[PDB]
């Protein structure tokens, strides 16, 4: 997964070294945010509308 | 992309496998060999290499 997002990046203009070189950050950011997602649909009653 | 067939490392385009053997060319350098998750130890090719003996 993470050499699928090396060419996601690559294909945004985003030479991918800068995937790799961050990673930890990457999956960090992605997991938190997709965490956000739970509390966007859960939290809020007009999310569906 | 790399790939190897467990002997030799080579460079592929990514939709019809041909094999190159890894010149500098074919890549470009970055940071050090800690952060990547997964990095290999190999040998890189220098076509300038044997012209330095020439």
């Amino acid at each position: 997964f993470a050499m699928q997002m090396a060419y996601r990046f690559n294909g945004i203009g985003v030479t991918q070294n800068v995937l790799y070189e961050n990673q930890k950050l990457i999956a960090n950011q992605f997991n938190s945010a997709i965490g956000k997602i739970q509390d966007s649909l859960s939290s809020t009653a007009s999310a569906l509308g | 992309v790399f790939v190897s067939n467990g002997t030799h490392w080579f460079v592929t385009q990514r939709n019809f496998y041909e094999p190159q053997i890894i010149t500098t060319d074919n890549t470009f350098v970055s940071g050090n060999c800690d952060v990547v998750i997964g990095i290999v130890n190999n040998t890189v090719y220098d076509p300038l290499q044997p012209e330095l003996d020439s």
